[PDB]
């Protein structure tokens, strides 16, 4: 009943076309004038480091990101003010997600007075415009935490694996707003999979999602690279994080060599 | 916008902002305006109801026809419905409802309940005063203030949920996660109370429901609920009452409705009905849609 049998089904067919009708303009970037993928790299980066400090959820995250990108789709913004579109978007996800969202005042503390609280309860309000209310966006991990129902014996490793290398592919819009969330899911979960059990994605998950190994190849691949990569990366956040107890200390593991795809 | 509206009457006061009926002056319609004042920016309660309610088109859900966002106030637009279902209970104290609209009315919450659930969203505050009728015998799931998106499986949500009265005893008794059975925990307290017109369990405080619910039901074991025993607030001092006839519980209704009543009062959430299930019930051979009997 927690895993909700009689709905389950219909509730991944409503996520697959949600996941459609809130995705990002896939070239956005190139069409801001003062911004760039790198200045994002360092937002996303910030927001991870806001979201162990103030003990956020995930989804907290991964929907504020989802606000971000869909706000920059059609808005222009100087880099003076990335961080505070930034810090509202957090605030508008804490309040649909959390039990017990952070108070407006904590959220100017974090800017370090950059910006008031005056300025920032304006942005809440010209987010939700823009966005035209529509909040209850789908996640990586609201796809993830059902593929993990398909293992086999549940293991532990391999589930904090995939919401960490998930949530890797945030930080870099080049190339994963390409991907749609149910992929970059289901690409994180076969390489959690084969990383710890060398075992690959099940005939259950094709049944369900009708993905294949060979129509998840292009992402697999890009993110074979980020997983690789990661040691070397400008953001370490994600990283630090992921080296905690609560996630098992699966950002210590070594990636493989090579993927046998 | 808001200049098109004029206002009639106030209705009343919700679990937030306050409600009038008006009418648009260039369309003819009648509609229910819900006024939410501008601390702390944008309430998550109005987050929620206005995100939820975009998504959800069925005919037994209220429907959200526009936001207006005058910046020192935010309107929200709904179409008007004629009354609620508690204060139709009491227009019918003496009288009764008549069989055929509790049938009608049951089996369409449940129609609008299986479509919550399908789009990922538990309601949690079902009882009479959140239940919209009207003239041509529609009734409507309301009020989705206190409702939540959830994830498949569910995580830990918000523990101080749902009115005392209607609340479901895996809530009562501290379990680390809920799911869309306490929706339907709720949905059979409403079922007995339109049959018998007052309140099924109206218990004064936590440990008064929950004594109540076991002096009607039974006091659960491990054999009829396994897990029971080590749940955070089970005490094994509770007393064990025997579980009585549900012909004694509400005499008045027959062997199908039984069936039905007890399948959403079951204690164990796992094995207690769907409201996908509850529509393929015997219950429900005969059902149509009669239009309430008395005036709104
Ligand atoms: C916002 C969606 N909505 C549409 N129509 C609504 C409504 N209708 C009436 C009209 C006249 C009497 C009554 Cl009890 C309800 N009441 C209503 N809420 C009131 C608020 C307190 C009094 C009881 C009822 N739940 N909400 C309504």
């Amino acid at each position: 009943v927690n895993e909700v049998p009689d709905y389950h089904e219909d509730i991944h067919t409503y996520l697959r076309e949600m996941e459609v009708k809130c995705k990002p303009k896939v070239g956005y970037m190139k069409k801001q004038p003062d911004i760039t993928n790198s200045m994002r790299a360092i937002l996303v980066d910030w927001l991870v480091e806001v979201g162990e400090e103030y003990k956020l959820q995930n989804e907290t995250l991964h929907l504020a990101v989802n606000y971000i990108d869909r706000f920059l789709s059609s808005m222009s913004v100087l880099r003076g003010k990335l961080q505070l579109v930034g810090t509202a978007a957090m605030l508008l996800a804490s309040k649909f997600e959390e039990i017990y969202p952070p108070e407006v005042a904590e959220f100017v503390y974090i800017t370090d007075d950059t910006y008031t609280k005056k300025q920032v309860l304006r942005m809440e309000h010209l987010v939700l415009k823009v966005l035209a209310f529509d909040l209850a966006a789908p996640t990586i991990n609201q796809f993830l935490t059902q593929y993990f129902l398909h293992q086999q014996p549940a293991n532990c490793k391999v589930e904090s694996l995939a919401m960490f290398l998930g949530e890797l592919s945030l930080i870099d819009a080049d190339p994963y707003l390409k991907y749609l969330p149910s992929v970059i899911a289901a690409a994180a979960f076969h390489l959690a999979l084969y990383t710890v059990t060398g075992q690959s994605w099940p005939e259950s998950l094709v049944q369900k999602t009708g993905y294949t190994l060979e129509t998840l190849k292009p992402c697999l691949l890009d993110l074979h690279q980020t997983y690789l990569r990661a040691p070397q990366h400008a953001q370490q956040s994600i990283r630090e994080k992921y080296k905690n107890s609560k996630y098992h200390g699966v950002s210590l593991l070594n990636p493989p060599e090579t993927l046998n795809v | 916008s808001m200049e098109n509206f004029q206002k009639v009457e106030k209705i009343g006061e919700g679990t937030y902002g306050v409600v009038y009926k008006a009418r648009n002056k260039l369309t003819g319609e009648v509609v229910a305006l819900k006024k939410i004042r501008l601390t702390e920016g944008v309430p998550s309660t109005a987050i929620r109801e206005i995100s939820l309610l975009k998504e959800l088109n069925h005919p037994n859900i209220v429907k959200l026809l526009d936001v207006i966002h005058t910046e020192n106030k935010l309107y929200l637009v709904f179409e008007f419905l004629h009354q609620d279902l508690k204060k139709f209970m009491d227009a019918s104290a003496l009288t009764g409802i008549p069989l055929p609209l509790i049938k009608s009315y049951l089996f369409q919450l449940l129609q609008g309940l299986a479509f919550c659930h399908s789009h990922r969203v538990l309601h949690r505050d079902l009882k009479p005063q959140n239940l919209l009728i009207n003239t041509e015998g529609a009734i409507k799931l309301a009020d989705f203030g206190l409702a939540r998106a959830f994830g498949v499986p569910v995580r830990t949500y918000t523990h101080e949920v749902v009115t005392l009265w209607y609340r479901a005893p895996e809530i009562l008794l501290g379990c680390k996660y809920y799911s869309t059975a306490v929706d339907i925990w709720s949905l059979g307290c409403i079922f007995a109370e339109m049959v018998t017109r007052r309140a099924l369990f109206p218990g004064d405080s936590e440990i008064d429901q929950l004594f109540r619910i076991f002096r009607t039901l039974g006091t659960p074991d491990e054999v009829v609920w396994p897990g029971v025993t080590s749940m955070p607030d089970y005490k094994p001092s509770f007393p064990k009452w025997a579980r009585q006839d549900f012909s004694k519980v509400v005499p008045p209704l027959d062997e199908d409705g039984r069936s039905l009543l007890s399948q959403m009062l079951h204690y164990d959430p796992n094995k207690r009905i769907s409201a996908k299930a509850a529509l393929a019930h015997p219950f429900f051979q005969d059902v149509t849609k009669p239009v309430p009997h008395l005036r709104l």
